[PDB]
């Protein structure tokens, strides 16, 4: 699925 | 006349086997078949 | 036992001085996953292995004796009876064909694969077939199911009726809104969206309800399922006078547990053959092939609304993807959506994908023994892989942006080839002296390429060739990538042995390569090692001690896992006018690009007591890495921003031990146990142009001189009971003082390392009358991990449409002033309160087998035996982590694919 | 064991299995009627008068 | 001998009733070309084979018992120890691994490959390795050179000083021009063209002369060269108690004789293995692989000014492509040229091409013998081919239209797989009766595809990836093609034998396929055959007769080499508006598409005299083809222009015989001889809707009922001595009357057939003391061919800038009125004077070998023998054709690649 | 080589 990438994530 | 016969027979054989998923597609496919019958009658009347 | 370490014939196992660890064929076979290394978690001491995904197409990550480099790779060298491979190619080989697996980890065992064996070497050997009067057929079959490990983070989430109250009190829906006014009309007006689309215009409110408030929906059943796994094999092993063969044909199908598809399926075959032609010649060939169809779940590790485990945690419970019959529907509804969002089987149906990989391995050797001790061996090998993938996007679906479809085709080709020519001579000078001398030549070559072509604009499902797209503006440039390398080498090794008790070996190797820079292309490596049998000379006999050996070694190796093209000044396009092109330098290279040289000193001893009943082995190692690779920042006289040179130094000091034992109760009972342990602490000795600390940009870590690379974040001190804001500590200014304002000057080095130091595992097994039971446990302790999903599930302000934790109901306010969570008008940062203790103890597999007795097959000359087994993989896991899996990740736990528990049952007819 | 193969790249004549197949065959029939019943085909009844 | 015809174990060769012809391993090996069928020209009676090109990558065309169809193919079914192949795949297999080759050509031998064996079947069997105490190694090596057959059409051409006079008298250069005014300035002004280009501005008149009148140039040396050929092989053959293996690795490099490149190079390997496991099971596997790099000369068969043999014949002799040192230059000059024309090595350097093909064959069988006579066999096979070609066009060369370069990449994949399951039972009812019964199942499946991507607009030689082209308008659509089919079948065969003298076999087969139309998809075929040994019953002994057998058979077969998709009404794009697409029917198919059924009656007898000294065999066959395929023209009630249905009938009646004999002179001398012959006349029985004649559009032939398909052209009656014009005959109007005007009503059926009726060949050999000498001759008589180059080399008017024949100097004029050639102001048409007699007799190979005697290797236990051989292929050819090769073509001889003569020399160490 | 297709050839 997809739709909006809703991200404030950290770098791996 | 040949291609109108193919289209009308294929749409009838699709409406008989219930391949259309809702009611709008059936209500449109009946109109498409009724459009093909006029082209059959026109292509026969020109030759006659 | 007899181990072939490197090249030439095997010596012994009580003669080698290099601390190898041999894994027998019991621990490799019958395993229900695709990767073979994951079955070795906790077996070989000093080697930690972690699978960071629960895909069928995932690959484990192995690290022997720590992480030896900050800048290059850490994976070992995996060679398979000769020529080397990758783990994606061993994943297309049937694991019932592996006879053994020896892990070489200290120098004077590894140091004749110089410039490739800085990280150890795994040496997988294939079966050869026993010479007997009539051959033997073996037929294996298995079947199992797979499902998700634990559903613990769903015990903390809100319901629908709690999330509505928290959302309307937080002011997300409106300023003066309320439930039964928000619940009734503003978001149960999903009939205005379900009314435009003809496929579900007449079905809202009759056979599917997108918004349901009376009871919550099950999003775990909507996003994860229970998936089957099948496996079968037939193998013929035979021999005669001189000639010996082993053939095998097999099949392995494994389906992923998530609803978004990921399968791994292969059909494979092997023919090992070896026959001696006359008195002075012996030839042989290992041939293998596979046709493998992979597919992998791509949307894991990214945050998308409604997919993964992020979609299980955060999607609100008053939305409903099922119909009234409990089956998954085609679409569900989110508020403010322009189009309905597709579920996972419909999106898997509208975006097809198909890969097919044809793999061939051809390995051949010829061995000549002219004189009594001489042995001349010449070996060639080719490894060919042709992959061909295709992915489309289907036209005319209504729940999408455009009715037009796209298609993309890709063709891959990887060809590797390897040549090895050795000459061995062994001879005894006196009645009590012995010598062996080996010298040889090796050549490795790899070339591979990718071709790709894409098209778009299709309007029919049948007319989806690639030359039937729309021209004009709907067509783009192809894809094309090419890589290649080569290695040349000359090596030598001398084994001098005294009568029984002293053995000394000395090895050397010269490597040249295409990767090393054009000023130093020739690399010299050496090693020296020795083993002394103190039991056979000093203490000739005792009542409790039965074996005692001491060994020590020193060697230098290197790590040429630098890039293929990192030593040369690449020029690219910099045009001047509109008619002619221009070329300008863009990387600056460096000609003095080394191979990341390291040196290891090792000292150990191995004892055995009560007539080989108990066995112990202790090992102490110091592994010093020098000349690591970092893309350094350059001074301005370079005229560039980086140079990518050899600077730095690191050292790993450690101790590992291994105990094995056997307990009894009778003449038919048989209990045994094993336990191994490894501690490893590292530190960074030096760095760039006289620096002391250096933080890599937007990674989260810091390289400080004198410490392992730790986490570099803010400290967290909780909230205060006056105003209820977040308080971070200050680096220094002890009184410790806390400030409510967050800035990037509040970051310091946390005292928690990145790679986990303590790694171990212990096994215990029993056997009664052919019915046995074994259990293996594997633990990693000292591992910290940033939990990223807790950024979204327990933030006060921002991202309010998602499902939250239950501990936001006890928020800080004026009438509720004794809690641990802040107010609702804030935004949490990445700090110490997201680091979690990811230390775990797993039960890796519990296996209960039973061999049917020989009296049952007495008159029948056809079937000669049978075995039945039940197996449970990942049955228990004890840990303190809160993110569905502590193993799946490293430094950051994102939207992850958890490891899966599996139940398999199998038969094996040895007919 | 079913052993008939559909030609990849073009559709063929059979009973219809969807609605967009019906709509596209109908548009093709109308484009055939465009070239069949022209004014160019009726000049021979007019010139014989 | 024992022949495996079809399926099941072999019977005998004096028991089979079906007229097979077995070719032993002497005639296949040591051959210096890539195609294996070309070494069988004149060996098997009734099978004509012709290689229509002298490429290394050419493939011979085989036709057994005539051409059986006007409309479909005529090539046989080539199956290789089981699963079937194409000739391009047998060309990637080493011919030293073929043990035999049996050609099955009459029914009750072919009729269990029904619907595929209307054109016979070639059955190639591979070696299996002999069981002995110690194995054997065999090392072959060869080296040869290749060059063009004959340079006879250069004896007729004009020189430079004659062509200038003929051109200036014909008025081509000017109205009042002359030599020394045309020779001096108007066309030796090639310094105005050589002055613009910087690479040859200062080199005209100093080191290269483009126009030279003092002596002519050698265009044969400029367009054809002498090309090497290398070949080597190592093979290990061994066995033991039950287990037997044959391995081989080989290399074959062959370079084309023309200057435009065409090479064929392969590295191949084979492992045949067969071992029995226990008392009731035997397994085996044939594995093979290859890595082959082809390249083919494309500009042959087309007319381009200065290439091929057309460029040797027609390019004027006063142009000079060499420099002053006798080496080939980069460019030469033609008059009126805008750019200088590139020679062949420069054009080969500026247009690279590289193909690489990876081929794998995997064949496996398992055979179970439970009861004393039963034999259950299951066999699977996969055939995988991955090809990858790339062709570019290099940027920035000055002698071209644009300085920009292009590139094109293509990836091919052909995967075939086949399954066969048989059950045989043989048993004796009485002391003198015998029966054998076989029944089985077969499944064939093929799928293959082509992907291609092209790009253009490059400006550098290094920056030539495919994703570095120019966007916008310089980018196009990819290429993509996919084809596939499948066959299912069930067959059965009964062999009833009496005591010694009567054998009768009866077979039947049912085939279904994906190609047959959807109303008749199931096809039934049968055959019955019988052999009677008249010598073992009637005449028990005599003084001169030693064997006499009679046999007769009748069977029905079919030819399903119709297309993959020819039975269904394909719809394509016919848009109505600009937004939506439309689909309209475009081929109409037909559901009643058959398999082109034929039936063959055969009667023969085989005698042998003087105690098997002389041997003779005579065979009479009638082969009636029915239901052939033609794309017929349809009536108007179809609404289409074609239907492509099954109409027509043909029959081929013929007789073939074969004699073998042995002559002596002493106990060490040994002479032998063989000679075989085949006559075959065909006729067309019926046609379309009551037609009598039908000419296929712009082909040159006519299908007349009652005759073979002949040539359909005008007759030629020569010129008249009054006005000197061309006179063609009139069909009819006998008095015969000739008209000077040519129209298309002057065409009639010529009485010369298309396929040659009489085909044969004869061999003779001698042997003295291990030094032997053999010579094979092959003749085809009755073959006519249209010589197309004589349209250009001897036309009066039109195409005047080319080099002409010498017989245009004796042209018809007023003072020269007794000749055979017309005036100069005319244009010759395609008529009877271009048909030439292409009947030939070739000496196929002359081979002189020598095996070193056993007394020379007496003390040495290493080497056990050696052989040396010299070989000359295509040494002589006697014919009446005038076009460099009578064999290279068929119905039309265009700008052709001639067959080449070759001299090879080789060693073979059996050490 | 190429340059001019110089053709009045018959069909193969």
């Amino acid at each position: 699925g997809t739709g909006g990438s809703t991200g404030t994530t950290s770098a791996g | 006349n040949q291609q109108a016969n193919a289209f009308v027979n294929n749409t009838e054989a699709a409406l008989q086997n219930q391949v259309y998923k809702n009611s709008t597609e059936i209500a449109n496919a009946k109109s498409f078949l009724a459009e093909g019958k006029v082209l059959q009658a026109l292509a026969i009347w020109r030759l006659m | 036992q007899v181990v072939v370490l490197g090249y030439g014939t095997g010596q012994k196992l009580s003669t080698v001085s290099g601390s190898v660890a041999k894994v027998s064929s019991e621990k490799l076979a019958e395993k229900p996953v695709a990767n073979i290394m994951d079955a070795l978690q906790g077996q070989v001491a000093g080697m930690q292995v972690m699978t960071t995904s629960g895909d069928p197409t995932a690959v484990a990550s192995v690290e022997i004796h720590g992480t030896g480099s900050l800048g290059a790779s850490s994976a070992p060298l995996y060679i398979v009876d000769g020529m080397q491979t990758s783990l994606d190619v061993v994943a297309t080989m049937n694991p019932n064909d592996f006879e053994s697996m020896s892990v070489l980890k200290d120098a004077s065992a590894t140091s004749i694969y110089g410039a490739r064996a800085a990280n150890g070497v795994v040496f997988i050997q294939t079966k050869k077939g026993k010479m007997s009067e009539r051959g033997r057929i073996t037929f294996n079959a298995s079947y199992g199911i797979s499902q998700i490990l634990n559903t613990k983070p769903l015990d903390n989430m809100m319901t629908g009726d709690e999330l509505l109250d928290f959302q309307v009190k937080a002011g997300f829906w409106g300023n003066n809104q309320t439930v039964q006014k928000v619940k009734d009309m503003i978001l149960a007006g999903a009939e205005d969206l379900y009314g435009n689309y003809d496929s579900l215009k007449d079905e809202y409110g009759k056979t599917l309800f997108p918004v349901d408030f009376n009871h919550d929906a099950d999003w775990l059943k909507a996003l994860f399922k229970t998936a089957p796994t099948s496996q079968g094999d037939i193998s013929f092993s035979g021999g005669s006078q001189g000639t010996s063969y082993y053939a095998s044909i097999g099949y392995f199908d494994q389906e992923g547990m998530a609803r978004e598809p990921a399968n791994f399926k292969r059909y494979s075959g092997r023919l090992n053959f070896e026959s001696r032609i006359n008195e002075w010649l012996k030839v042989g060939a290992n041939l293998s092939g596979a046709i493998a169809n992979r597919r992998s779940a791509d949307y894991f590790g990214k945050y998308y609304m409604g997919s993964g485990t992020f979609g299980v945690l955060t999607m609100p419970r008053y939305y409903n993807p099922f119909d009234v019959n409990g089956d998954l529907a085609d679409v569900y509804y989110m508020y403010g959506a322009t189009r309905p969002s597709m579920t996972e089987p419909y999106f898997a149906k509208m975006r097809p994908f198909s890969s097919e990989s044809h793999q061939a391995n051809v390995n051949g050797f010829a061995q000549i023994t002219p004189i009594k001790g001489l042995t001349l061996k010449a070996q060639a090998g080719v490894d060919i892989t042709n992959t061909r993938t295709s992915s489309k996007r289907m036209p005319n679906n209504p729940y999408d942006s455009t009715p037009l479809g796209e298609r993309r085709e890709r063709a891959y080709r990887d060809v590797s080839k390897s040549f090895t020519n050795t000459a061995e001579y062994k001879f005894s000078i006196d009645e009590k002296h012995d010598l062996t001398a080996l010298m040889g030549h090796e050549y490795i070559e790899y070339e591979g390429d990718v071709i790709g072509a894409s098209s778009k604009g299709f309007e029919s499902d049948k007319l989806m060739l690639l030359s039937q797209g729309k021209t004009g503006n709907s067509l783009s440039l192809p894809e094309h990538r090419v890589a290649e390398y080569a290695y040349l080498s000359f090596f030598s090794r001398f084994n001098y042995g005294f009568d029984k008790w002293m053995y000394i070996d000395f090895s050397v190797r010269n490597d040249q390569s295409s990767r090393f820079g054009s000023n130093n292309r020739s690399a010299w490596f050496y090693s020296v090692g020795g083993m002394f049998d103190i039991y056979n000379k000093f203490i000739q006999e005792s009542n409790w001690l039965s074996d005692l050996r001491l060994k020590m070694s020193y060697g230098t190796t290197g790590n040429s896992e630098i890039g293929n093209y990192n030593h040369q000044a690449l020029v690219t396009v910099n045009n001047y006018t509109e008619d002619a092109m221009g070329l300008s330098i863009s990387t600056a290279g460096n000609p003095d690009l080394s191979w990341e040289k390291q040196s290891q000193f090792n000292f150990g001893l191995a004892a055995g007591a009560f007539n080989n009943r108990l066995s112990a082995e202790v090992d102490f190692y110091v592994r010093t890495t020098n000349d690591m690779l970092i893309d350094v920042p350059m001074p301005y006289i370079s005229g560039f921003f980086s140079q990518y040179q050899n600077v730095g130094s690191m050292k790993n000091t450690g101790v590992d031990l291994s105990l094995k034992g056997t307990i009894y109760q009778n003449k038919d009972w048989n209990v045994y146990a094993s336990a191994n342990f490894n501690y490893n602490r590292q530190e960074i000795t030096k760095l760039f142009f006289g620096l002391n600390k250096y933080m890599l940009p937007n990674t989260g870590t810091i390289w400080e001189i004198g410490y392992p690379n730790s986490f570099y974040m803010a400290e967290y001190a909780g909230i205060d009971k006056k105003t209820g804001k977040q308080l971070w500590y200050v680096p220094g200014q002890v009184d410790k003082v806390t400030t409510s304002q967050y800035s990037a000057d509040l970051e310091t080095r946390i005292d928690k390392s990145v790679t986990p130091p303590i790694t171990g595992g212990f096994s215990l097994g029993a056997s009664w009358k052919g019915l046995s039971l074994d259990a293996d446990f594997a633990y990693i302790v000292g591992k910290w991990m940033i939990n990223n999903d807790r950024y979204f599930t327990e933030n006060g302000g921002g991202l309010m449409q998602l499902n939250k934790d239950k501990m936001l109901l006890n928020a800080w306010t004026e009438d509720n002033k004794e809690t641990d969570v802040p107010k609702l008008g804030q935004s949490p940062q990445f700090d110490t309160h997201l680091l979690e203790n990811a230390s775990f103890l797993r039960l890796k597999n519990l296996k209960l087998t039973y061999v049917l007795p020989n009296s049952l097959f007495a008159g029948q000359n056809v079937i000669g035996g049978a075995r039945v087994y039940l197996m449970a993989r990942n049955l228990l896991t004890v840990t303190k982590y809160k993110g569905f899996d502590p193993e799946a990740g490293g430094n950051v736990g994102k939207n992850q694919y958890p490891n899966s528990k599996q139940y398999v049952a199998g038969i094996q007819l040895s007919f | 064991c079913e052993l008939d193969r559909d030609p990849e790249g073009k559709d063929f004549q059979q009973p219809y299995t969807s609605f967009v197949q019906t709509k596209q065959n109908r548009d093709g029939l109308y484009a055939l009627l465009r070239n069949t019943e022209n004014p160019r085909m009726h000049f021979y009844q007019e010139l014989q008068s």
